RNA sequence: CACCUCGAUGUCGGCUCGUCGCAUCCUGGGGCUGUAGUCGGUCCCAAGGGUUGGGCUGUUCGCCCAUUAAAGCGGCACGCGAGCUGGGUUCAGAACGUCGUGAGACAGUUCGGUCCCUAUCCGUCGCGGGCGUUGGAAAUUUGAGAGGAGCUGUCCUUAGUA
RNA sequence: UAAACGCUGAAAGCAUCUAAGUGUGAAGCCCACCUCAAGAUGAGAUUUCCCAUUUCUUUAAGAAAGUAAGACCCCUGAGAG
């Protein structure tokens, strides 16, 4: 799940250390089975994680 | 005190063309090129170039050094040219140029064959006395060094081809 | 509830990238070479199943070997028979046979397997700036900001 | 230059001076170039050489149509002959004895004759061990290496068939040439069997 | 040529000086005084 | 020292076969010389190849004889006994000197004294079968890679010149 | 290329074989000479030969059954074993 998790993050302009961070920072529990699925197969939700992980962190 | 530092002038008509690299040199002896650093600045008057590098570190000096030194070579060779004086010492030790060719008789049991290249001449004005005459420094000494590593000096009794002044120290050998 | 994507062979399509290797470090370019051939880039990752992208490298001729690597990095071989040791400099390798330089670090960073293997036959290193791949219509692949 | 013969067999000859000197006589009837490939079509230049005349019964449609370009009746024997000037030579061209003069020097490339399984000694001129003082060791090929690696080495040489290799014996000299006969003598020995393919090249080495 | 680990200069005229990474000690007066460390 | 081996890891020398290290014996290159020349001395680079036939002794070693360009030093279970030998170590016999009252023993010698095994696996040297190499066939081929080879004397001339 | 020797050349006005640049240099290293070699699964390359058949299943890189080019069985043998 962290390899699909970092490929599908660095296809969104990000580091998946980067996301993880981003993530516990905007309150998002979303485990790593669930974010590696999404990556998968939902990859729009996927992208609208990466963007509030992003946004807390420019927080 | 710095070679980089110091003005380099350009006497008589010599004439010097420009590149982003590979800066030429022409005049009465000939053309040159060298493929000077892209970091030591030329600065170009009428008559005289001097060099400027960025900073003050070790790679800076000593390109700077380098490069002055180079290009200044360039303009004297192409003004004036240069000369290595062999002067060959034995008792049937002889010289004989036929244009291009060297040949030398020093005690071998064949004689010697040289050939110079195109910017390169031998003068021998006499049979013991040889000078290579060129534009490029850099030639001129490589083909006078291999004219000397022929046969070079031997201290017990100073035979062997020389450099035209240069000591050569010698032993008392019983 | 054991729902984890799993990948099948030949459903994931694999694009083809070209590299230049101009003036790049050979052990950079070799491990994001690498990453692309195992397919560690996309999402649908599957580490039993082979998933990566075939890629080309143009340019292996220029690629860069920092400090004396030229002339002190040694590749050694042995034939197996008593002192059949034989060794070539890195700098020979990239002026004679580039492909078999860029090979061979790739090769070091490829898994030691069946579908390392695999995987490592999808690579095609050409010294120089052309390749005959034209028919698979590959897209350039930057990797100034990966290396 | 270069042809393909027949190992005849042995003699000796007579030269000037009376002195004797022993001759391989190797026949080679005309040889005829099959194909020439050049770099463009194989990606180095080369000519095919085709000799020893075969019934057609002991030939194939895909042989008899190869040597259809040539214009010759079926070949026995096929080589190719590199180093050479192919502006020279083109298909249907033939070759015979006559390339070489006498006192030419020549390499000459031939099958070594088969032994058959034979023993260290013979095959690898390995030493023997004593035959008496007790000894038990006569014709074996020796030890096989020290403990440590706990394998041994390859090219520990041992028992095996033996001949039948590509042997060429180099700077051979041409002692005389029947351009009639087809045959050309040469100086010496040659490995083969008589009546085995012999390949007689310029040598290398002048 | 002497191949020492101590190289030093003998008289006033000996230079040291580094050749290819490695020190040297060269004299132009006596040739003995050629050092290299090694 | 006593960590593996005492429900056994055969122990010297020699023979057969070698392979490797370079701290190089010869050959190759070079610096310095208290290097005139011929010889050399010392040091540096160099492991490609080569580096013996005998007398004595079980011997290694060593001495000697005669050669060689040289007669290198070492590792590999002081390489190699399911490859050989068995001269020595060392069994049982017997004897000498010596020790012991003695049986016996060595702080020592001498003569004589059983060396087993049909190779399953890997490994090594050769030779086939199967399939693959993407239609089925007959030939000729490039060379990734690999192996082999790699030694050296004397004489003549240059010149009785330097 | 090794040791070694340089040429030009500054750092360091000099000096300096080195930092840049450039060369000579060993029975050694890569070739050169000989042999093996595309199971080099990366299985390469060229020349030549055969020709798109029949039946049934299924759109099947399907199955089997006559063959073509060719090979082999079998038989006479050696230059091979
Ligand atoms: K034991
Ligand atoms: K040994
Ligand atoms: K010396
Ligand atoms: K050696
Ligand atoms: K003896
Ligand atoms: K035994
Ligand atoms: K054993
Ligand atoms: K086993
Ligand atoms: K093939
Ligand atoms: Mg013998
Ligand atoms: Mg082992
Ligand atoms: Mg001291
Ligand atoms: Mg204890
Ligand atoms: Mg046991
Ligand atoms: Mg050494
Ligand atoms: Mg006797
Ligand atoms: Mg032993
Ligand atoms: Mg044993
Ligand atoms: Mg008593
Ligand atoms: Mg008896
Ligand atoms: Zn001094």
């Amino acid at each position: 799940w962290i390899a699909r998790i970092n490929a599908a993050a660095r296809m969104n302009g990000l580091s998946y250390s980067k996301l993880m961070h981003g993530l516990k920072l905007a309150e998002i529990d979303i485990n790593r089975k669930m974010l590696a699925d999404l990556a998968v197969n939902d990859a729009a939700a996927f992208t609208a994680l990466a963007e509030q992980a992003k946004d807390a962190l420019s927080k | 005190s710095r070679i980089g530092n110091k003005v380099v002038v350009l006497p008589a008509g010599v004439e010097i063309k420009q590149d982003g690299n590979n800066i030429t040199v022409k005049g009465p002896k000939g053309e040159l090129t060298r493929e000077f650093s892209s970091d030591i600045k030329m600065n170009i008057e009428g008559n005289e170039v001097t060099f400027i590098r960025p900073n003050d570190s070790k790679e800076m000096k000593t390109i700077h050094g380098t490069t002055r030194a180079n290009f200044n070579n360039m303009v004297v060779g192409v003004s004036e040219g240069f000369q290595k004086a062999l002067e060959l010492i034995g008792v049937g030790y002889r010289a004989q140029v036929q244009g291009n060719k060297l040949t030398l008789n020093v005690g071998y049991s064949h004689p010697v064959e040289m050939t110079a290249p195109e910017g390169v001449t031998f003068e021998v004005p006499a049979n013991t006395q040889v000078i290579v005459k060129g534009i490029n420094k850099e030639v001129v000494g490589e083909l006078a060094a291999n004219i000397r590593g022929v046969r070079p000096p031997e201290p017990y009794k100073g035979k062997g081809i020389r450099y035209v002044g240069e000591f050569v120290r010698r032993k008392e050998g019983k | 509830m054991r729902t984890t994507y799993m990948a099948k062979a030949g459903e994931v399509e694999r694009k083809w990238y070209v590299v230049d290797a101009t003036d790049v470090p050979l052990g950079r370019l070799s491990a994001v070479v690498a990453s692309v051939l195992r397919g560690k880039n996309k999402p649908t990752f599957t580490p039993h199943v082979d998933t990566g992208d075939f890629v080309i490298v143009i340019n292996a001729d220029k690629v860069k070997l920092t400090g004396k690597k030229a002339t002190d990095k040694i590749y050694y071989r042995h034939s197996m028979y008593p002192g059949g040791l034989k060794s070539v400099t890195a700098g020979e390798l990239r002026d004679k046979n580039s492909r078999r330089l860029i090979e061979t670090s790739v090769k070091g960073m490829l898994p030691k397997n069946t579908l390392g293997r695999k995987q490592f036959t999808k690579l095609n290193v050409y010294g120089g700036a052309e390749h005959p791949h034209a028919a698979q219509q590959p897209e350039v692949l930057d990797i100034t900001n990966l290396i | 230059k270069g042809i393909l013969g027949k190992k005849v067999g042995m003699t000796q000859i007579f030269t000037e001076s009376g002195e004797l000197i022993p001759v391989t006589v190797v026949e080679a009837t005309p040889n005829v170039v099959l194909q020439v490939k050049t770099v463009e079509t194989d990606g180095y230049e080369a000519i095919q050489v085709g000799y020893q005349d075969k019934r057609e019964v002991l030939s194939n449609k895909p042989a008899k149509g190869h040597v259809a370009k040539a214009n010759t009746a079926p070949k026995r024997f096929i080589k190719e002959f590199k180093n050479v000037e192919l502006g020279e030579y083109e298909v249907g061209k033939e070759i015979k004895v006559d390339v070489f003069q006498a006192g030419d020097v020549v390499d000459v490339t031939g099958t070594t004759k088969g032994k058959g399984f034979q023993g260290a000694i013979k095959r690898h001129g390995q030493s023997r061990g004593p035959m008496s003082h007790g000894s038990r060791y006569h014709r074996r090929p020796g030890s096989m290496g020290p403990v440590a690696p706990n394998r041994v080495f390859k090219n520990k040489r041992l028992a095996g068939r033996m001949g039948g290799d590509r042997v060429t014996i180099q700077n051979l000299e041409v002692v005389k040439v029947d351009v009639e006969r087809n045959v050309i003598l040469i100086k010496g020995n040659i490995p083969g069997a008589k009546k085995s393919l012999i390949t007689i090249k310029s040598a290398v080495k002048a | 040529m002497k191949v020492r680990p101590s190289v030093k200069p003998m008289c006033e005229h000996c230079k040291v000086i580094r050749r290819k990474g490695r020190v040297m000690v060269i004299c132009p007066a006596n040739p003995k005084h050629k050092q290299r460390q090694g």
